[PDB]
């Protein structure tokens, strides 16, 4: 069924899952027409795939070109996003394809069902948790890959970095969570925040930069910092 | 005209035939329906007066042999039998028709009601739903469930009504996942109709004996397949222009005869509301789109 925070520490059982977000998919900006019309252009997407237990993260690149000719492009690009997500799985090896597929939206769970029907032991399941990951367009290196691309494309990332190397996947999905969440709600602010010291950088196979344990913890305090801000400028308290 | 004539009443009862039902008293003096009329399908059903629970009853064809109903004290019910002598039928009946102990089957002459919500029914396709190959006639009940209802449980006593499944293989072509899903064209014409069916006489028959029974016996999964049918029609784009019209007269009637007091338990809003305002045949049901804003406004 459902997940939310009662079943929480499930994400990081042993049981093979992945959330699918496809806020991502079908972006546009918004213009006048010289008939003083309004008229929409598509940009380049991203289907967001993460396992929350190894922080895997198969991002699948959505190139303009998917759009040419179709109508009815919001319904679409939920259609294209369980296509895809399908042909993921179906590309997996069987010791390695998901136990479970949790959907950020409701919408998406009829799509991945039925292109899923082939899979009748891989449960597709709604989240009650209302999760950041729309702001994975605001990590440099991932806006990068998905703007450059002339073609689909799949590209893989570890969304932790190293961490588990120190921490659980719990802290490490809930440092996650916390960042893109930051990175929602002030993204200036939080980009700032996370480059100001010029002499902590990211390495060239990472997304975030080398924090020491106690400077993440620095890091951690100034974006709830940042998340109370926002919220105290928002509703005026 | 036929005649089922019973051998008594022992217990209080009230005895539906086809779309008319008659109270009837314990050990009182009845001996059966007459004047029936030739040429269609009946059924012929029961409540207990001492317990509801239970509506059961018989679907029968007079061309098709000699019924006759007796109760059973050991059963607790009334059931149909076949006679099979001849001349010892008449001479009971004959005798039960002189001395005025018989109910007659009271259709007016205008009215076309009962053949309006048989046209498609067969007694040859009721008996392949309901499995009994013994008997001319078939028994159904309240609580009888469906070869669907027991995929998700005594499979001999139940309603093998054809499958309807809108997310299964059968009904979603791989590499046309959206498609089919949205438009369900594929699974009536090619899957249902051409496959199974074989037409749509034989579609319409299985929907509107879902009906009755859902109707007739409140029985929850011919409901459920009731629905399913018209929805699938409704959410096809692409359906003969012969079957809209059917359609839309085959509900017309169906909703006209529903006893408006149970409209509460027998109509799916959410089936209803689609399938008059959202579905692709929203415009093609002009008739029961009619029926249902002024019988049953507050369901839409
Ligand atoms: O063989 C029997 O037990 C039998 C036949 C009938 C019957 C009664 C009324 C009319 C037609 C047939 N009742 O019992
Ligand atoms: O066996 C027959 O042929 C028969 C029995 C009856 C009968 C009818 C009414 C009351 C009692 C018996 N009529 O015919």
């Amino acid at each position: 069924g459902a997940m939310n925070s009662s079943n929480y520490a499930e994400l990081f059982n042993n049981d093979i899952k992945l959330f699918v977000d496809d806020t991502n998919v079908y972006r546009v900006t918004v213009h006048k027409t010289f008939e003083g019309n309004v008229a929409t252009k598509a940009i380049n997407g991203c289907i967001f795939t993460l396992n929350p237990k190894t922080g895997h993260l198969f991002l699948k690149i959505i190139h303009t070109s998917v759009w040419a000719g179709q109508k009815r492009l919001s319904q679409l690009a939920k259609w294209k996003t369980a296509e895809e997500v399908s042909a993921l799985v179906r590309s997996l090896p069987k010791e390695e394809q998901p136990k479970q597929i949790i959907v950020t939206r409701k919408a998406m769970l009829d799509p991945l069902e039925v292109h899923m029907l082939d899979f009748p032991n891989i449960a597709i399941r709604p989240t009650e948790l209302r999760l950041p990951f729309s702001a994975a367009m605001s990590i440099d290196k991932l806006s990068d890959v998905v703007m450059k691309a002339t073609e689909p494309q799949m590209v893989l990332f570890n969304i932790y970095d190293d961490w588990l190397d120190r921490i659980s996947s719990y802290t490490a999905f809930s440092r996650l969570t916390l960042l893109l969440r930051a990175l929602k709600t002030n993204e200036e602010s939080a980009k700032m925040i996370l480059l100001s010291d010029p002499t902590i950088t990211i390495k060239s196979y990472h997304l975030w930069p080398s924090f020491t344990d106690e400077q993440w913890i620095t890091i951690e305090s100034q974006m709830r910092d940042l998340i109370l801000t926002e919220y105290g400028r928002k509703y005026n308290v | 005209m036929n005649t089922v004539p019973f051998t008594s009443a022992p217990i209080e009862v009230t005895i539906g035939i086809d779309q008319y039902s008659f109270n009837v008293k314990e050990n009182q003096p009845f001996h059966g329906i007459k004047d029936i009329p030739i040429g269609h399908v009946h059924v012929i059903h029961f409540q207990h007066a001492d317990n509801s629970s239970m509506r059961y009853g018989y679907w029968f064809d007079c061309r098709m042999g000699n019924f006759y109903i007796q109760y059973d004290p050991k059963d607790g019910l009334y059931k149909m039998m076949e006679e099979r002598d001849g001349a010892k039928f008449e001479n009971i009946v004959h005798n039960f028709k002189e001395r005025q102990m018989m109910v007659s089957y009271p259709k007016i002459d205008e009215d076309d009601t009962w053949y309006n919500l048989t046209e498609f029914v067969q007694m040859d396709k009721i008996r392949k739903i309901v499995r009994k190959d013994e008997n001319q006639f078939s028994y159904v009940d309240s609580s009888m469930t469906t070869v669907q209802e027991n995929e998700l449980s005594d499979p001999a006593h139940s309603l093998n009504y054809t499958v309807i499944n809108f997310k299964s293989r059968e009904a979603i072509r791989p590499g046309h996942e959206m498609e089919d899903f949205l438009d369900k064209s594929y699974y009536l014409n090619t899957v249902m109709l051409q496959g199974i069916f074989k037409n749509s006489s034989n579609y319409f028959g299985e929907l509107q004996f879902a009906f009755l029974n859902a109707m007739f016996f409140g029985n929850y999964g011919s409901s459920l397949q009731w629905h399913a049918m018209i929805e699938l029609i409704c959410s096809s784009a692409t359906v003969p222009k012969h079957m809209l019209d059917k359609l839309d007269e085959i509900l017309y009637y169906q909703i006209k005869t529903l006893p408006e007091q149970y409209s509460d338990i027998l109509l799916n809003e959410r089936v209803w509301n689609i399938c008059l305002y959202s579905s692709f045949q929203k415009n093609s049901l002009h008739n029961t789109e009619k029926i249902m804003e002024n019988k049953y406004p507050e369901l839409l």
